[PDB]
């Protein structure tokens, strides 16, 4: 029973700065080292930071040293990572890792949750989502286009279509913002007597739009 | 009481790669806390313990080796690692236990009309076995003549000097590097970090 | 620093079989590297640490062995909740901490044909000035596929974006979506609107396609 | 690293003049690094000066570096036409590094070419191909236009050039022209020419041989 | 009589292998600095390797993988074997001591040799005589239809340089080179006086003597 809780994620611009925590709970905490890991969309893990027990010893890693600063409050059980000035290579989910402390050595014996830091200068734009009309089964879906930044909700039917959904990862287009596809394949016959809509939500925009489909 | 971390650190004069220098450190109290955050290190890389955990171990003896080299050449002062430096000067074993902590060092080991005194091992036949030290300064045979001592065509002085110049860039700038190594062997321990 | 390299980056195994992966570093580390799993949208979860120590918690069917720079993970009877991502990394280099690449455990069935349909850009979305033309790859195995936008007989590289959902969990099967973006002005231009497929459950390359 | 920038591209000067190359850099660096090369046509390059200012073994006195930090240079007095050649600075950061190069060209006086033409041999033509070959000896400036005629009638599209670099020691070119024909083209025809245009004549000059004479 | 005897060089076809050797006298090749430098037709030096007297080796960014230098002590010599090799790769490849650093510069220098990375084929050249015309008068050797480069020309076995022009080699139409070398020598010799060019072609090991004799 260990838990740990990030918080401060978020859009920011680059060069600008944001500040992320990490609530820890039912163990020592001001006994254990502490770390800070991130991993880019689609990549793997790269360590960033690791503090000692009372916070007097700090060492990073060399693609966040002197741009990243690491610190804990013991009275707080809380964990904290200043990123200043935020490249675009940035972008990642930021993990905290406990330390096991049974070796001479590093290693994480519990991750948080993690929390995402999508470093952009796109502004939080809402979705264009435009339908997909079918042309022995069939396929119709809906195409969420134009959003930033990741990610959007999709469901059908407000979530009572279940069986034959296939939400498709978003992707970086070139006009920074992102487009993903969800698509469900529906028996032939219920096409015009089962109606069929889309349920799209972008918190960081604040916009649920919800849009029919029809052949 | 303390082990004498700072006769290391904050001497005025430190010696040539080729000539490290070594401090064996035994029977004391070791802080390595307060040690590490000193000065500020451009350098700081432990392998094989971490550096928190240290005031929590017990070692044998600890050793403290202390030169200077060039900026680009601070990467060679790792296990696993070739180089002239490496090869010719100072050689880390690749089970290498301990810290290897730099620091630039461009306002103490360099001079405006160029400071020569700082010396490299430019020419050995074999490679430094780790922690080996080479002091010679017998002139290289570099062809099929002897040379007798006596410098001429494929006989060379074995040792290059820096020539340190504050406006060089970091890469040709001097830097102070200070290994500590974790001797642990089956004897009685004598330094305990707190 | 220490690059280590896994392999297999991806292996297909079935449940009840022997899973081993591999983990290589660059230089020795002596028996200072930990093994992690990852499932997708959780964290990271230590299995075995300094090469063979088993973590609390983590099932006795998890082993890790080897050292130097050659490890190991071995999976002994591999179960349903077994299938993630597995990470090694070292901790010889305490303060440049380095994970492997990644190794990608996956299911193992039948080869399944993908069934592919193509939606036209909307009305909707055509006054906007961007012009996106889609195909779908529905249900198949394995993951391997290769979509090739043809316009006017005429390979459309460089104009496209592929994206693969994870592995349905009724049949583990994929699915590919293919959005050929362009803008109106290039719509106009040509006519013939194709989309070739390639995959190991089809006997010939399938294309469907539509008219404008 | 510190990347190291090399000029003029090329230089151009009378022999005795002096000639003055450089190497410079955004970063400071020391002058013990520094070393210039030369490399004259077809030969290995040689150590001229290294240490920025010492003179390599065997090296003529005319050659002299100099310079530190940001700014090295290379100086050859009393140019020579043997000094024809490429001149490369180099040194040392984290691997050997070489600079672009300086090209020293050596100026003269205007020397007209002598022409000379070669019919082929009976040897080439007995194999079905024709060549014939208009030399320019001894030139100077480069430029020269040179024509072929068979028959009185200026050819084109079959004929390809080459011209050498500077002569060390008189710094003149040198060009031939080839003339390639089928062997069955070659007898058709019986006055070959060629005619050499070039600054140093006051016209034209065509040296030409009728086939079987 | 110091010296860097240089071998190994000519045509490969893209993705071979091949191996330069390097062969010395005056020097002791595993008690140095060893390097290989090379020069692409028309461009600048780049250094590639350097392998050390205590056995370290060292290459450039555009080598690394496909590149291998060593020596054999018994025969004194440097070797550089090359694999994977493209276009790029085609250049003179010189060897010397040393390593461009103080105390430790390029000298000597091998006389090089030339690698030639082509999917044709290495062919002979054929010698044709340039007889002269029936002060001074000119007389040659046309070397035609060969592959790869290079050729070399000496007259009279080396006794005769005076006045000798031998022109770089164009490539023809048919994809092979061919080049002339010319002398000027007094017309009153023509007679006398025997001229012959010495044609070596060393990538096929065609060397061929060519009186040239007025017609
Ligand atoms: C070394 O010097 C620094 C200041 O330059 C000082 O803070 C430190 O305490 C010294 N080392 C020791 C062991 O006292
Ligand atoms: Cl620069
Ligand atoms: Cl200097
Ligand atoms: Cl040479
Ligand atoms: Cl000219
Ligand atoms: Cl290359
Ligand atoms: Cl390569
Ligand atoms: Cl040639």
């Amino acid at each position: 029973e260990v838990q740990l809780v990030e918080s401060g994620g978020g859009v920011v611009q680059p060069g600008r700065s944001l500040r992320l925590s990490c609530a820890a709970s039912a163990f020592t905490f001001s006994s254990y080292d502490m770390h800070w890991v991130r991993q880019a969309p689609g990549k793997g893990l790269e360590w960033v930071a690791v503090i000692s027990y009372d916070g007097s010893n700090k060492y990073y890693a060399d693609s966040v040293k002197g741009r990243f600063t690491i610190s804990r409050d013991n009275s707080k059980n809380t964990l904290y990572l200043q990123m200043n000035s935020l490249r675009a290579e940035d972008t990642a989910v930021y993990y905290c890792a406990k330390d096991g402390g049974k070796l001479w050595v590093y290693y994480f014996d519990y991750w948080g949750q993690g929390t995402l830091v999508t470093v952009s200068s796109a502004s939080t734009k809402g979705p264009s989502v435009f339908p997909l009309a079918p042309s022995g089964t069939a396929a119709l879906g809906c195409l969420v286009k134009d959003y930033f930044p990741e990610p959007v909700t999709v469901s059908w039917n407000s979530g009572a279509l279940t069986s034959g959904v296939h939400t498709f990862p978003a992707v970086l287009q070139s006009s920074g913002l992102y487009s993903l596809s969800s698509v469900v394949t529906v028996p032939s016959s219920s096409l015009g007597t089962q109606t069929y809509i889309c349920n799209v939500n972008h918190k960081p925009s604040n916009t649920k739009v919800d849009k029919r489909v029809e052949p | 009481n303390l082990c004498p971390f700072g006769e290391v650190f904050n001497a005025t004069r430190f010696a040539s790669v080729y000539a490290w220098n070594r401090k064996r450190i035994s029977n004391c109290v070791a802080d390595y806390s307060v040690l590490y955050n000193s000065a500020s290190f451009s350098t700081f890389k432990c392998y094989g313990v971490s550096p928190t955990k240290l005031n929590d171990l017990c070692f044998t003896n600890v050793y403290a080796d202390s030169f200077v080299i060039r900026g680009d050449e601070v990467r060679q002062i790792a296990p696993g690692q070739t180089g002239t430096i490496a090869d010719y000067n100072y050689k880390l074993p690749d089970d290498f236990t301990g810290c290897v902590i730099a620091w630039n060092s461009n306002n103490l080991d360099s001079k405006v009309g160029g400071n020569y005194n700082y010396l490299y091992r430019l020419f050995r036949k074999s490679n430094l076995k780790p922690f080996e030290r080479d002091i010679s300064t017998e002139i290289y045979q570099a062809g099929s003549t002897p040379c007798n001592g006596v410098e001429g065509f494929n006989c060379y002085f074995p040792l290059q000097s820096y020539g340190f110049q504050p406006t060089n860039g970091v890469g040709y700038q001097p830097y102070r590097v200070v290994v500590l190594s974790f001797e642990l062997l089956h004897a009685p321990a004598t330094v305990c970090g707190k | 620093d220490i690059q280590m390299t896994q392999s297999p980056s991806s292996l297909s195994a079935s449940v009840g079989d022997r899973v081993t992966i591999t983990c290589r570093a660059s230089q020795s580390i002596s028996s200072y590297l930990n093994w992690y799993q990852q499932k997708p949208g959780k964290a990271p979860k230590l299995l075995i640490y300094a090469a063979s120590s088993l973590q609390s918690g983590v099932p006795s069917r998890f082993s890790g062995s080897g050292s130097g720079t050659d490890f190991t993970l071995t999976i002994s009877s591999l179960q349903p909740e077994d299938f993630a991502t597995y990470y090694c990394q070292q901790s010889y280099s305490t303060l440049a901490l380095t994970f492997g690449g990644g190794t990608k455990v996956e299911i193992k069935r039948t080869v399944a044909a993908p069934s592919v349909f193509i939606f036209p850009p909307s009305d909707e979305q055509l006054k906007s000035g961007t012009a996106s033309v889609v195909c779908l790859l529905n249900n198949f195995y394995p993951r391997e596929a290769k979509v090739q936008w043809k316009v006017d007989n005429a390979l459309q590289s460089g104009n496209s974006q592929e994206s693969v959902t994870e592995q349905d969990s009724k049949d583990s099967t994929y699915s590919l979506s293919s959005t050929l973006t362009l803008s109106k002005a290039d719509y106009e231009k040509h006519k013939v609107y194709a989309c070739e497929v390639t995959h190991q459950g089809l006997s010939s390359p399938v294309t469907k396609s539509f008219n404008r």
